[PDB]
């Protein structure tokens, strides 16, 4: 389960901007930072970790003081340098626990829905093919020592010492395991004499699970997975869908492996 | 730069007649982030709930909106999307069977 802090920043006009925070832990939302928000808000009862009170209030200052610098900073750079508008930046920050104690952290960004730049042990290094001005952004934010040393602290001390603690509250939620209902339906037509036979799985937690067109022990190819796709209790759902002809229909299978059901898959047969 | 929004519809749970369920609407792999998603029953627009906005791997975004309905005989679900790269609000039906 890696831990992955997500900024979403508009900047429309100059009247008229508005930044995002969210995070996710594994699959798991444990935080949101509205815009219309001074603090973060906990989403879970194990989102809080083993950090005391006085070290989130103090990583929220850091954070609340760096999203209104960023949004004037980001406007100079706007003024000063005649770009566009509107502009979307994203910025992705995160770590996971490896093996033994190591640990790598990261923050890339982006501009325009492109990389932009990134955050390379000490230094800003700016992104391969970017568009010419941030080249002079990298410029002045490499002669910005304090943002500098706040950001390797950030990725150095808090967020590996947020992830273990979280890791270790959030255990019991993060590996559960939910088992999927599974359904069959008639879809549209693929032409007369044809059917399109759906295979519908849904609500497993976690994301990782195969189904598959059987008949037997041989997987019928045709079968065409659809994309995994979120329910609103954080299940998923997926359909699996197989264009055959109306008489070879006989004897054919939805096979579901999932983690939560061991080595008893779930099986439906075509009726 | 621009990504137009992908658009899913399927419900919560096998779809019975009378039984209460949850309508899902999944918009994804969109840019920019500003997008309107509505929920409609026979095209009038229902109370419905959206997650965070967030992104993935390759910066596009993605959201989900559910609401709660209980399908039946004669009413029929919809998606409409309105994004900056569509001219007209793009709707999808719910397909109760794919
Ligand atoms: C818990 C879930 C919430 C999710 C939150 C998402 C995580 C986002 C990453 C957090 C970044 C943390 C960096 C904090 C460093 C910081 O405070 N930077 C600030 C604050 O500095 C201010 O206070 C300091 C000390 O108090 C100094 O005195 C400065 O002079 C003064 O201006 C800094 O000034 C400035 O805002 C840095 C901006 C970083 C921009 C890098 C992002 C790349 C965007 C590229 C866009 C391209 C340009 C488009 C025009
Ligand atoms: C900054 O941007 C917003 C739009 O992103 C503008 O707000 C709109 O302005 C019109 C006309 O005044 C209002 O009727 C709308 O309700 C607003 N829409 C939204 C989505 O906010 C705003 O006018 C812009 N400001 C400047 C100074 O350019
Ligand atoms: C979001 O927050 C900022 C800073 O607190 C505020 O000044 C601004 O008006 C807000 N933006 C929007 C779009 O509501």
């Amino acid at each position: 389960f890696s831990f992955q802090g997500l900024q979403i920043s508009s900047f429309a006009n100059r009247s008229w901007t508005r930044t995002d925070g969210l995070a996710w832990l594994g699959e798991l939302q444990p935080y949101t930072w509205r815009n219309e928000s001074d603090t973060i808000r906990f989403l879970k009862p194990w989102s809080r970790g083993t950090f005391s009170d006085q070290q989130w209030e103090q990583l929220q200052h850091t954070l609340l003081v760096y999203r209104s610098s960023f949004t004037r900073d980001i406007w100079e750079f706007v003024e000063k340098l005649h770009v566009e508008y509107p502009l979307e930046i994203q910025i992705a920050t995160g770590c996971e626990l490896l093996p033994r104690n190591i640990s790598e952290s990261f923050l890339r960004a982006a501009f325009q829905g492109r990389d932009v730049l990134s955050f390379q042990g000490m230094s800003w290094v700016s992104a391969p093919d970017a568009p010419p001005f941030i080249q002079e952004v990298i410029k002045v934010l490499n002669q910005n020592q304090g943002t500098k040393e706040t950001v390797h602290w950030l990725l150095h001390d808090i967020w590996p010492e947020l992830v273990r603690g979280v890791l270790q509250t959030g255990k019991s939620e993060l590996e559960k395991q939910v088992k999927p209902e599974a359904w069959l339906s008639s879809g549209p037509s693929p032409g007369p004499g044809r059917l399109l036979l759906v295979c519908h799985v849904s609500g497993f937690y976690p994301k990782p699970v195969r189904v598959m067109w059987m008949r037997g022990e041989q997987e019928e190819p045709g079968t065409r997975q659809g994309d995994v796709m979120p329910n609103a209790d954080s299940t998923w759902y997926l359909r699996v869908t197989l264009d055959v002809a109306a008489g070879e229909v006989a004897g054919l299978s939805c096979q579901v492996k999932h983690s939560s059901l061991g080595d008893q898959d779930i099986i439906l047969y075509w009726h | 730069i621009q990504r137009p929004p992908k658009i899913q519809v399927y419900s919560r749970h096998p779809p019975e007649d009378g039984k209460p369920n949850y309508l899902n609407c999944y918009v994804y792999g969109f840019h920019p982030p500003q997008i309107e998603i509505d929920l409609l029953k026979n095209g009038e627009k229902i109370k419905s709930e959206q997650s965070d906005l967030s992104f993935s791997k390759d910066w596009s975004f993605y959201l989900l909106s559910h609401a709660e309905f209980t399908p039946n005989s004669k009413d029929q679900y919809s998606c409409r999307v309105k994004h900056v790269t569509l001219e007209q609000p793009r709707i999808v039906k719910w397909d109760r069977d794919l």
